[PDB]
Formats: C-alpha cells, structure tokens, sequence
C-alpha cells in the first residue's frame, strides 16, 4: 500500500561542465 | 598576604565609590496603584523599585514584546531593605502581589545601554581570572 | 577536520508510538589519522533526540 | 519543560474503530442478501505521549545548590583615571 | 474546555508616574 | 498550597464515549438496511 | 472468535523507520574531548 | 621548557595580530527588529553577531536553501561578551528568541571563500601532529 | 490530523542593513 520514499533524484535538464577552470592539483 | 588585604580593601573602597554614574527617571505605572513603589529608577545596568516602609514587598517580573512575563533576578538593598534592584534594564515590567498587579513602563528605555567590560557592577573594579589552568 | 568519519549503531529498534531511533555515535577518524572515542547520543539536524 | 504535546489518537484508537466499522458493514451487507475491537484496543491504548518543544524557546534553570567561584575569579581594583 | 487562568492583567488607563520626586539615593 | 485544578475530564472519558458513540452509530447505520 | 485470535497474535508488531542516505544529522558531544595529545601549535614566521 | 615558552608566545602573538583579513559588511534583516543585532559581519571564515548592552543574547541558526534551519556552532567573543561568533559563512540566517524570529541575509555572499591550509583560525598559526605515531 | 508546529516565521517585508555604523571591532 505505501512504500518507503526514495530520495530526490536530480533533474536532467541543467546538465552543464563541472570544470570551469583547470585545476591547480593537474599542476596546470 | 600584604597584597590581597591591599587589594580587597580598594575593591571595598571602589564599590562604595559609585562615582559618574546616569540615572533614568523617566517610569510611568498603570494598574493596582496599592502595591505602587514610591520611587523607580535605573542606573543604566540594574533597575531599582523602592517602597515604603509600609508597603509589602511584591514580587516583579520581566515583560517582553509580546507581554509574556518571566522571572528576573532580583537582590533587595537599602539601608532598610526597601528598594528591590532588578539585574535587567528593560521598556516593561509587571508587579504583582497576590490577585493585584501594576504595570511599569520605561520610558526612556536605551537600546544599546552601557557594555560590561570589567565583569563586575563597577567601572571601578575587574574580575580577574585566579584559577589560571 | 571535514571529512572526518564518524561510526555509530543503532539496536533494540521502535516501539508502538515512537517515530525516532536512538543512535549512538562511537568513534571519529580524522582525515589526518587522528581518532577519539566519542560515545555521544546522535541526534537530529536541530537537536531532536534520535 | 512543555510544549506541543501529542496524544497519538489515531494509533491508540484507529485499530479499535476500523474494526468495529468493518464488523457493521460485514453484519449489514450479510443482512442486506434479501471481541476484536476491544481486543485491538487493549494492546493500542497504552501508548505515552511525545512532547514537542521548538528551538529558541526560552527557558528558567532553577539553581538547587549553592554555586562556589572562590577559586576561579578575583576582584581587583581599576585605578582612577 | 478548559485551561488554566491568567493573572490579572493591569488596566492600562490610569498611567502615571512613579516618581513624584526624585530619590534621596540619586543623592538629590 | 492550592489553586487550579485541571482533571482532565476529556483524557479521561474520551476513549470510551467516542468509542460508545461510534458503536451506536455503526450500529444504527447498519440496521438502516432494510 | 477467529477474527480476535487472528488479531491477539499479530496486532504487537514494531515499526521500522527508513532514514534515506545524505540525510543531515548532528551528534551532540556527550563527553570532554581533549586533543592535547596529538596537535601543537607552532607560529608561520612572517613573509 | 624554554622552546615551549616561546613558542605559545609567538603563537599567541600571531593570533592577536591578525592582519591580511578582508571584512564583509553587505548584510540585510527583515524579522523581529526587537532582538536585531547592532552590527553584523564576517571576516570570511566565521560571522560575527554583536549585540547591545541591554538586549538577551538570542539563539542563531543555519538556514539551507530548502529553508531547513540546523545547530551550528558558536563562540561568544568580545570583550563585555557581546559578539556571537558562528563558525560558517552562509546565505542566510535566522535568529531566535523565545516566540520572535530574525533572519539575516547575506547579499555579498562568497561560495569560494579562503582555505584552512592551516588547521587553526589564522593564516599565521600553523596546527602540526604531535602524536607521531 | 494533527502535526507539530513549527516556529514563527519572520516576514519578509521590512528588509533593512543590520550596519547603520561600522563596527569598532573591524578598527574603522
């Protein structure tokens, strides 16, 4: 009858680059 | 030996001093006038109710924005214990005394008041830290 | 340190009315290598117990 | 400390009414062709309150003993100007 | 049904002041 | 010392009158069949 | 009555609570944690 | 003892000198202006709450951008103690006391902030394993 | 039918800058 919530799952729309910059731990 | 008796000796003198201090005589009361204090007033860190001789003393209360009252620390001096001085500068205050009560109003309430950088009731006296560690 | 892993466990589960579980935390392993028996109530993200 | 205090109506009381409800309409769609309730509420009925208190709520400690400083603080006097 | 009375709350007409005169402690 | 008594006359007797009520309700429901 | 034994032996069941995972939570110190032991202090000398 | 010494010296000198700090002013309230601080800032590692002489020093959380408020830590600093420290830069915040509610904003917020490459609070105290082990 | 209330909600019209002077504590 109910069942235990699943957590929220993100959406897919704003799918964008993590990376803006280059790491400085690449050495770069 | 020599240094604390020195020492507890100006503390005593430094209290009894009281010297530069600003008092608000601006205190309306609304309410039971029969258990009323002869006089109010404040120093700008405790408040004072004094009452006469004949009068029982009440008990005073704390009185927030939204009239909600709660305890507030009292200690009652004078030569004949008749003025009862509240640890707390507040706007209201709420006597009562049995099924009477009376209303104070500070009308002249300092928001920012006078900071405590010594520790003490005095400007005159610190309280220093003894035990180290 | 943030980051630093916390262990617990929970035993005896609920019983009729109760919507709260008591958690204790026992040990915390800091990122650098540090670790303390903190054997503290675990609680909710304001105070609530369990 | 009080607050909020919850009474837990429904699980205390809801085992007990459903089954009664469900044994009417049994007995009356039965009828129409032409205990466990109390059992239910002797185990539901005992369950104690929770009490809710918020954040920021003001509150009193009433101090039972006396409290000691001698050891941790001292008065020494400020000298004038 | 019921709940525990309030004090009596004081009649808020009659307001004046506490000090008819100053202290004596005020030293004045 | 004394002063307000609060008897908690509804955690007392509210089990039993909405069970007794809802009893005869259910009952009364059920004989309006016919 | 079968319905009452039905009901005498499984109305006493415990409920289980599903937390999800990357809830919040706080663990308020119980205890005087003291970390003398395994850090010191040292001053970065200037510039 | 001597290497001792002078280090807790040194370590207490750079504590106090605290130079190289930018401070951020750019807060907003909107709420219960009766338990509003006099000031409010952060030097980007904790905020500082510094609140009047005479007023109760209220409780302060941390509100998340689902609006959840949580416990978050807090040293009382200042002199006369009237500065609450909070160890968190955040957006927003809410302040509490008995039934009125503030919330403070942060309209220069920073995401990036300053690392802790140090372990302790300055940028002039280093926090070095002892323990070895 | 019955759940725990939360506390008041501060409202969201008198917005104001909690500085109105700098405090001393920055040394300004």
């Amino acid at each position: 009858c109910a069942s235990a919530p699943k957590p929220k799952q993100p959406s897919d729309f704003n799918r964008e680059p993590v990376n803006k910059t280059v790491p400085v731990e690449i050495q770069r | 030996q020599t240094r604390e008796a020195n020492a507890r000796a100006a503390v005593e003198a430094a209290f009894e001093q009281r010297v530069g201090a600003y008092y608000n005589l601006k205190y309306m009361m609304s309410g039971d006038k029969d258990i009323a204090p002869v006089n109010a007033w404040d120093d700008g860190r405790f408040t004072y109710f004094k009452f006469s001789a004949n009068a029982d003393l009440p008990s005073i209360y704390f009185v927030d924005a939204e009239g909600n009252e709660s305890l507030v620390p009292r200690t009652t001096v004078g030569s004949s214990n008749n003025i009862i001085a509240v640890h707390k500068v507040n706007p209201k205050w709420m006597i009562r005394l049995g099924n009477r009560a009376l209303a104070i109003f500070n009308e002249a309430y300092d928001p920012n008041g006078v900071p405590n950088d010594t520790g003490t009731a005095s400007p005159a006296v610190r309280r220093v830290n003894k035990g180290g560690n | 340190d943030r980051g630093s892993k916390v262990v617990g466990f929970y035993q005896g589960g609920l019983r009729q009315g109760q919507a709260r579980i008591f958690v204790q935390w026992s040990r915390i392993e800091t990122p650098s290598g540090v670790v303390i028996n903190l054997d503290s109530p675990g609680t909710g993200p304001l105070g609530e117990a369990g | 400390l009080g607050g909020w205090i919850d009474r837990h109506f429904w699980e205390r009381f809801g085992g007990a009414i459903m089954i009664s409800l469900i044994g009417d309409l049994g007995d009356w769609a039965s009828r129409q062709g032409s205990s466990a309730a109390a059992e239910a509420l002797r185990n539901s009925i005992n369950i104690p309150p929770t009490l809710y208190k918020n954040q920021g709520e003001r509150v009193n400690i009433l101090v039972a003993r006396d409290l000691d400083f001698s050891d941790v603080y001292s008065l020494e006097s400020i000298p004038t100007k």
